[PDB]
């Protein structure tokens, strides 16, 4: 499952 | 490892409505699960809480993927729209509160668009003092969030470049030129080479 935190 | 995942523009401020740009999708190598994505978002750097956002991704295996994503829930792919080498698409978030709002991609290469609206999402809350234009090393995990890891950053090219950036606070638009930069860095490296210049911010692979 893709997840975009810095 | 990756120290830092995140690559382009960041702005900080506060009372963030809107952040809209047109980028290109770029070739990518690397092997089979290398990957990397741009996209336009709303919190994530400074704010924790939430992210709001939509981009697309790219994979090794020469794949494509166009998504929208409320940080902290898992991102999910759109189903009308494709996604290849050379399209040009422009994406943008629009943040009408802290748990409300709408994502849109809009392929101006096939014409197809896109959209994804958020009401009281209960996941986290925005903070609305972040917007950016980014090329990020994301990462996959299991369904709930946890056991994740980074991805292989794919190489790319040409540079991806986000033209015609648009930010907004409480309606007016803000300047671009206080934005700050940042770069993929990857085992103490860099491994792009972000840059703004009037309103396009430009990152090519290292």
């Amino acid at each position: 499952f893709k997840f975009f935190l810095r | 490892t990756v120290e830092s995942n995140w690559g382009g523009a960041i702005l900080i401020g506060s009372d963030f409505d809107t952040v809209s740009a047109t980028a290109n999708v770029p070739s990518a190598s690397g092997g089979s699960s290398a990957a990397g994505t741009a996209w336009v978002g709303i919190d994530g750097d400074t704010c924790q809480t939430a992210i709001l956002q939509t981009g697309f991704d790219w994979y090794g295996d020469g794949t494509y993927d166009a998504w929208y994503e409320w940080y902290p829930e898992v991102s999910d792919d759109f189903s009308g729209i494709t996604i290849s080498e050379g399209d040009s698409i422009q994406m943008s978030v629009t943040a009408t509160s802290d748990t409300s709002g709408s994502a849109t991609l809009e392929n101006l290469t096939t014409g197809q668009k896109v959209s994804k609206s958020f009401s009281n999402e209960s996941s986290g809350s925005l903070c609305r003092t972040n917007a950016e234009f980014i090329i990020e090393d994301f990462e996959e995990c299991n369904s709930n969030g946890s056991d994740c890891e980074f991805v292989p950053f794919a190489s790319f090219s040409p540079a991806v470049e986000f033209t015609d950036c648009s930010v907004t606070s409480d309606g007016e638009s803000v300047s671009l030129d206080d934005a700050q930069i940042t770069q993929v860095i990857i085992n103490n490296q860099d491994v792009t080479d972000c840059s703004v210049s009037g309103t396009t911010v430009s990152c090519s692979y290292v």
